[PDB]
């Protein structure tokens, strides 16, 4: 509750924003690559070729 | 008075150059005593594997007799005036220093000149000091932290002149002869590589006059027009293990390549080393220590001691930690020390940065308290910086150090870098090099 | 502008001193007369546990608050204890010396001494005693004080193994409330203002104002104790009764100590001016280390010879050193040797003073002992005023006095007092 | 006013049932980290009395019985031995959390 | 003595950018 | 000789988990239901094995 | 809570007519509100009743 | 020079015990370590003596003698 | 290497009680050599004693000229046959010794025990002297221990003198231990921490009165009767008889019958008892003390 | 702070069995066949699960 509400924990969180966002980006691209998500993969120019 | 105006009220030092290039530096204080020494840029990095014990053996023979004062007349003079005569040798620098009163400065300068430029090496005295240095090598390998430091230097700078120890191997000790010592003396005791540093109750003009009287015309000439040059040393990420289970405790030192003397990141790495810190079993802090590694060590009874060190040489060095622990907690201490290193690399915080800055300021000024340590600082600073860095400039750099640039320099010098590991004792618990590197990086950044 | 010591006597018995040199670091020392000599047989080791209890919970600051605050400002707190005295020193920047000084005053004056905390601290006490007794010199010195004195100074500086685990918060509170009284306390400071140190002393030094429990006067018993431990390097200290500290005879004994040799001035040296080293090296080719041991506390002093030698040559080394001191007592010494000894003594005194920690210790010890500060030039004057006949009298007093030996090692050839 | 509150607290203390097993409130306190630290900070006699009361309660609830009516812990004599130790432990913990916060 | 402990030559296994000891590393650690 | 029950590895695992396990002395009949669930699982495994044997 | 679980079992047994819809709705609402809200508030109430703080 | 450090030259760290209650900024020389000291064996507690009648008979009046055996307990007689 | 741990355990069991430690410290501070050696292995010497040292000790001291093979319920022919069948191949006298010079002095082990032990002794005669016989008679006169379980010890002068001015539990006795070339005679006191000085001073003043000549011939005859009874009860057990036979064979090389032993015990005179008491009073002192010694006096205070 | 791999019980078992298992450094390629047998067992289990899903 109030344990993680302070300036030190806030600046730790701000330091970890780019890493957490990068890991979320990795998870998103891995999800669309594994599931072959059409709605995202009809925009990148090369991978558009195989779906036709 | 505040810290800034106190540090600017600390008096400056005076540096002058003679005709031969020998530097003369002094700092005048209010004490009734003084420390006057000669710092010479000679050591194991200059020795070339055939004269590896030459500098330290000359350190032995410096006070055992000179040309003007044969035998122990120099010792009698120093003891009669009541001075303390000391010397040390390190892979960069050799220092011959005298602590005395302010009224015996001409005698101190004359004795220093007689020690440096007028060394006499008798064959019988060479044999006696050869016996003494062999016994000292036995008493030194009876110790353990010096063994680990030598092993770390060897495994980190293997194939380079920086790997060889100050004492030299026993074969070079037994084969060293007077001609090779005189060759080392006439090759490495030139004027431009010597600074005469006086600190305490000294007058700069009087010291300069004494330098022009005694330290004038030391060699000035190599007699072959062959000036030695210090090539850069290759850092080798590597591991040396010396397993011997009869020893009760295990010493492990893990280091990486340092920044060098001239690198401005040395202050930041000293801040990080102050954040991580040092600890031994006699500390009364307990679990309440601000250092997380020390607190975990106290709580889990991991190590007897640890310390962070930052040794610097000409554009190189060793930056890391050394710990003494039992045979069953080496893996735990390596894991926690690596975790602390990556925590400083990735998620260092401003409170820890401020704490480390205060600790570095206090340690720096407390080390620059005392006539003999400030004389040491003057000599070493004129040897490796070309000048003496004022405490105001040090405080300015420390204030310039903040959290983001600490994380940047820590990631530059620690993240994903191949380390040098030196283990001695029951080091079965010490993991392999692959595991140490896997601890040296993180899978979550 | 480096000012002199502002020195005053706050009327509850307190001694206040301050030197404002505008040093970048300030240092506050508080010196109490609560050494191990004020214990009796029922509270041995209480001084050791109190020395190690400097980072516990106080009435105004918890242990966590003390440790984390001092490390957060970067300062350091240390306790230096000798058999008569205990000094609490704090070190830090001028911008935080208010809260460091407040923490030191809390620790020295208002300790909680919770029972679980000292029960946890007993293990660290055992660790500290082991680390201290790693080297045999201090073991010889505690053995020597134990065999030399009867009650007061015979109490060891470290807690005995039977008292390890029997010291309690009741005994700690009794010791603090009986010896930490303001009439035995000196609050000295370097880099701090006399006005601010005086006002904090008046503000938070008004709860204990007695004279304190007067300790028993130390008595001399003499005799020998030996520690057969099989080390080939035999240590042996042979001392005798000398004068108390702050005496002309004490000055003569210090001059005699530096005449006979009080440590090396050259590393890896031969100690050519040390008469003991010359006498030993004239008879033995084995390695050795012989010096003069002097230790003067406020009641009395011990003077003698400390020898480290081989197991076989211990007898001849000890006999040669004793014969050298006998020759000095009979009067076989030179005025040049006495002058060199005086020069060594005054130089060593000045190099002790020149560092800020040594200067603090000297100011606090002088404030506790004499009640007033003695400037160094007068100490130079006294050392010069020591005569050679006083050195002869001091050596004669040593050789004629009853002796105490503490020995350790392989004692197949170490002699006894009847053979010396 | 508050006398009715004291009587209602008396009735609830009877209805809770730990007086029937010879227990106290601090005996029935669940051991978290702060509670275990307080128990470790307890003196020897209070530790022994608490531990024997816990053992007797376990024996009684194994037999599925209670103490006789004259052997119950009365609400007047139910002393709170763990309150100062628990309060100082929580105070130290909160000081630690605030220091880690800043 | 412990000073006689010298690391033997590993030049049969070193990388092409590491074979010399007169050239410092960290110009090739990134490449390796 | 040695104690086979606490020195043989499978035997010492069984002893440390089920035989010499320090259990509370006062647990009621409601604590039997874990072993009831385990024996239910064994019984259903056997009976369903026969059902799939003939199914 | 156990009584409400029995009510939910019987409501799942019976089909969708009046008043089984509103009985099951009240049963589910009471179930969720008890198991999330009422037990911790009642625990706080008992702590204040036995004077824990 | 009214102090142990200013009077005893090399005996100052022997006569003075320094304890750093809080870790300092600079590292200390000779940190030291406890090399796992052994534990004495656990034995049966010998009885105390509270009355003079049971106290009598335990003051030694003969030379110390030890006795060990293959299958008899190791006794000591005073 | 496996047995040195048993050495440590056996020393701990021997030092479970404090009288062993007191007597070991007493010999250690009484003699310079050859009797100051501890009867149990030192803690540092645990882990250091080698089989080479054991073989050296056996080859230097387990020799034929210093052994005696005695037997009860066995034939002399069988005994001598096995004597020349085994013990014929050892050298001779071997190493002599060091004559055990006396030193005096005192040590005080403060260990916080509930009772204070203190032994104050001096030199006496060696085994085979009328002075040693007088010292043993003097020991039994001052009280060698209780003859009655839970008694008052009404005849022992040390116990009478201490109980005259004490109200605390105590145990005072005369410690006697003779050897081949030197002896130790003194007082052993176990007392409270506060009353230790009073007990030691009362015992020392009682022995001083004995040395001055405050004694009766009836008490000397009772002491001689106690000594005769103790010696005969030592002989009456076959274990004690075998021990006495072996000790006599090693010491004198001849049999002295118990009738002749009692004859010389009766031949002990009371003037020699006074002389032995005066010798103990005037002799240099060795003190071994242990406990809580806030009030235990020193040797110069005695 | 503690070591989760050496403290958490499932992680402790995995660490003592497969992660920090003291293994001889000189075992040949013939020692990989235990892991190959385990991997083939897992492959057979999954593959037969799909076969009986359609069988
Ligand atoms: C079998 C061959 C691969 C073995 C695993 C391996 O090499 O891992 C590399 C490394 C670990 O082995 P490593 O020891 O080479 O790690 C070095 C990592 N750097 C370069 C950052 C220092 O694994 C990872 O970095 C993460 C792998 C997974 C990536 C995220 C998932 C992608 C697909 C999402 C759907
Ligand atoms: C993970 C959540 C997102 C899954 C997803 O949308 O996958 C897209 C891909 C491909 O998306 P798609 O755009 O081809 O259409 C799938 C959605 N339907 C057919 C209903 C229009 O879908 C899958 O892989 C199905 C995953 C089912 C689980
Ligand atoms: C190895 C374990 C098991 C096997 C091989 C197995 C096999 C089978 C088979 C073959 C049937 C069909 C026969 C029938 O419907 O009457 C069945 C039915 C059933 N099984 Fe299992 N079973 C196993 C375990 C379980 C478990 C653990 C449960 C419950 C948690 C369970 C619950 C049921 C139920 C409820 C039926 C329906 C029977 C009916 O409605 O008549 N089974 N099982
Ligand atoms: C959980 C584990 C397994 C399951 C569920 C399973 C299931 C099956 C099924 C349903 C079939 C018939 C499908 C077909 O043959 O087309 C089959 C065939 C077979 N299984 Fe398995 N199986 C398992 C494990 C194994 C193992 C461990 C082995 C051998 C070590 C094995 C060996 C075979 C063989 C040899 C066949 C016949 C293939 C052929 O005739 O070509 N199976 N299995």
């Amino acid at each position: 509750l109030s344990r993680f509400l302070g300036p030190r924990y806030r600046e730790l969180a701000r330091n970890w924003i780019p890493t957490a966002g990068m890991w979320g980006t990795v998870g998103a691209v891995g999800l669309v690559w594994a599931t072959d998500w059409r709605l995202i993969l009809d925009w990148v120019p090369y991978i558009n070729g195989k779906f036709k | 008075a505040t810290f800034a105006q106190a540090l600017q009220s600390v008096p400056e030092t005076q540096v002058s150059i003679l005709d031969n290039g020998l530097r003369v530096a002094s700092e005048q204080s209010s004490h009734a005593t003084c420390t006057v020494g000669v710092w010479i840029d000679a050591g194991s990095r200059y020795e070339t594997e055939k004269n590896n014990g030459a500098g330290y053996f000359l350190e032995h023979l410096a006070f055992k007799g000179t040309k003007n004062r044969p035998g122990n007349a120099l010792e009698k003079e120093v003891e009669s005036i009541g001075a303390h005569l000391n010397a040390y040798s390190t892979r960069e620098h050799t220092a011959y220093l005298i602590k005395a009163l302010s009224k015996d400065l001409p005698k101190v300068v004359e004795l220093l000149a007689d020690i440096v430029q007028n060394s006499s090496l008798e064959d019988s005295q060479i044999e006696k000091e050869r016996d003494v240095i062999l016994r000292e090598m036995q008493e030194n390998d009876a110790s353990m932290q010096n063994v680990v430091f030598d092993y770390l230097h060897a495994t980190a700078f293997q194939g380079t002149p920086l790997a060889q120890a100050v004492e030299g191997p026993s074969e070079n000790v037994r084969r060293l002869s007077r001609t090779d010592l005189t060759d080392y003396l006439n090759r490495h005791y030139k004027a431009p590589r010597m600074v005469l540093a006086a600190a305490g109750g000294v007058e700069h003009q009087q010291l300069l006059d004494l330098a022009q009287k005694h330290l004038s015309s030391v060699s000035r000439v190599y007699e072959e027009d062959a000036v030695p040059g210090l090539t850069p040393c290759r850092f080798t990420g590597s591991e040396i293990r010396h397993r011997d289970d009869a020893l009760p405790l295990a010493h492990v030192a893990i280091a990486v390549e340092g920044p060098g003397w001239a690198n401005p990141d040395n202050v930041t790495l000293q801040v990080a080393n102050a954040i991580i810190g040092h600890y031994d079993c006699t500390y009364g802090g307990g679990v309440h220590l601000s250092s997380p590694l020390a607190s975990v060590a106290v709580a889990n009874k991991l190590c007897q001691s640890f310390q962070t060190f930052n040794i610097s040489y000409s554009d190189t060095g060793l930056l890391g930690a050394h710990f003494v622990c039992d045979a069953m907690s080496i893996d735990d201490m390596v894991f926690f020390l690596q975790g602390q290193w990556m925590r400083l690399c990735t998620s260092a915080t401003e409170s820890e940065v401020t704490r480390g800055k205060n600790i570095l300021r206090n340690a720096l000024v407390s080390h620059l308290d005392g006539t003999t340590p400030v004389c040491e600082d003057i000599g070493r600073s004129l040897l490796t910086y070309g000048r003496r860095i004022p405490l105001a400039e040090w405080e300015s750099r420390i204030q310039e150090v903040d959290a983001q640039m600490l994380r940047d320099i820590c990631s530059k010098y620690f993240y994903d870098q191949c380390p040098a590991v030196a283990g001695y004792g029951p080091i079965e618990q010490l993991p392999d090099y692959n595991r140490i590197r896997s601890g040296m990086f993180w899978l979550r950044f | 502008q480096p000012q002199d010591l502002e020195f005053t006597k706050l009327p509850n018995g307190l001694v206040i001193a301050s030197l404002e040199n505008y040093a970048p670091l300030s240092r506050i020392g508080l010196f109490v007369k609560a050494g191990s000599r004020y214990e009796d047989s029922n509270n041995l080791g209480t001084s050791h546990l109190l020395r190690l209890a400097s980072s516990l919970t106080t009435k105004g600051a918890s242990s966590f608050k003390i440790t984390r605050g001092i490390e957060a400002v970067g300062g350091k707190l240390s306790v230096t204890a000798t058999r008569e005295n205990m000094a609490y020193t704090v070190e830090g920047i001028r911008s935080d010396i208010e809260i460091l000084m407040e923490f030191l005053l809390n620790v020295t004056t208002a300790p909680e001494f919770r029972r679980w905390e000292v029960a946890a601290l007993r293990s660290q006490l055992k660790i500290d005693k082991a680390v201290a007794f790693q080297n045999s010199q201090t073991r010889i010195i505690e053995n020597l004080h134990d065999v030399a004195y009867k009650n007061a100074l015979a109490n060891p500086l470290y807690c005995p193994d039977y008292r390890m685990g029997k010291i309690t918060s009741e005994e700690l509170h009794y010791f603090v409330q009986n010896h930490f009284t303001s009439a035995r306390m000196a609050l000295v400071g370097l880099g701090v203002s006399h006005s601010v140190l005086k006002q904090v002393a008046e503000q938070f030094l008004n709860m204990r104002g007695g004279l304190g429990l007067a300790g028993a006067k130390a008595k001399y018993r003499g005799g020998e104790i030996r520690e057969q431990n099989g080390d080939n390097l035999v240590h042996a200290a042979i001392v005798a009764e000398s004068a108390a500290i702050g005496n002309a005879e004490a000055n003569a004994f210090s001059v005699l100590q530096h005449l006979l040799g009080a440590g090396p001035h050259i590393k890896r040296g031969n100690n050519t001016t040390s008469l003991l080293s010359q006498s030993v090296a004239k008879g033995s080719h084995q390695p050795f280390d012989v010096s003069a041991f002097n230790a003067s506390y406020s009641d009395s002093g011990l003077f003698g010879i400390y020898t480290i030698s081989q197991a076989a040559a211990a007898g001849e080394v000890i006999n040669a050193a004793y014969n050298q001191v006998k020759a000095v007592a009979q009067g076989n010494l030179s005025s040049a040797d006495v002058q060199a000894a005086k020069n060594k003594l005054k130089a060593g005194y000045l190099m002790s003073v020149e560092t800020s920690e040594g200067f603090l210790s000297e100011i606090g010890s002088q404030a506790l002992a004499a009640g007033s500060y003695m400037p160094p030039s007068t100490v130079l004057q006294q050392i010069d005023s020591v005569a050679d006949a006083d050195v002869v009298k001091a050596a004669k007093k040593f050789v004629s006095g009853k002796k105490s030996m503490a020995a350790s090692g392989n004692l197949g050839h170490t002699p006894f007092l009847d053979e010396l | 006013s508050s006398k009715w509150l004291d009587g209602f607290r008396k009735w609830y203390y009877n209805a809770a049932g730990f007086n029937k097993l010879g227990l106290m409130r601090d005996d029935t306190l669940h051991e978290t980290e702060d509670v275990k630290e307080a128990i470790r900070r307890l003196p020897e006699d209070l530790y022994n009395d608490r531990m024997f009361r816990i053992k007797r309660a376990l024996d009684l609830t194994m037999r599925h019985q209670i103490l006789p009516k004259d052997q119950w812990t009365k609400y007047e004599e139910d002393k709170f031995y763990l309150e100062p130790y628990l309060k100082e432990v929580i105070r130290e913990r909160k000081e630690r959390e605030e220091w880690a916060k800043k | 003595s412990h000073t006689d402990v010298k690391v033997p030559d590993f030049s049969d296994y070193r990388r092409a950018e590491v074979l010399d000891s007169t050239k410092s590393s960290k110009e090739s650690s990134e490449a390796r | 000789m040695t104690n086979m029950r606490k020195t043989h590895p499978l035997f010492k695992i069984i002893n440390h988990s089920f035989i010499d396990l320090p259990a509370p002395s006062n647990i009621s009949s409601w604590w039997n239901f874990g072993s009831l669930l385990g024996v239910c699982l064994m019984v259903q495994i056997i009976t369903g094995l026969f059902l799939a044997m003939h199914y | 809570l156990v009584a409400n679980l029995l009510i939910l079992t019987w409501i799942g047994g019976q089909p969708v007519e009046h008043p089984f819809i509103i009985i099951g709705q009240l049963a589910s609402i009471s179930y969720f509100s008890i198991i999330l809200i009422l037990m911790p508030i009642s625990g706080i109430i008992e702590d204040k009743m036995l004077k824990l703080y | 020079m009214l102090s142990v450090a200013a009077r005893s030259g090399p005996f100052a760290p022997v006569l003075s015990a320094t304890s750093r209650g809080v870790a300092g900024a600079l590292r200390p020389l000779l940190q030291g370590a406890v090399p796992a000291a052994s534990e004495p064996p656990v034995l049966d507690v010998k009885r105390p003596f509270l009355c003079r009648e049971s106290l009598s008979g335990q003051a030694a009046a003969r030379p110390l003698v030890a006795t060990v055996g293959l299958n008899v307990p190791a006794s000591v007689r005073f």
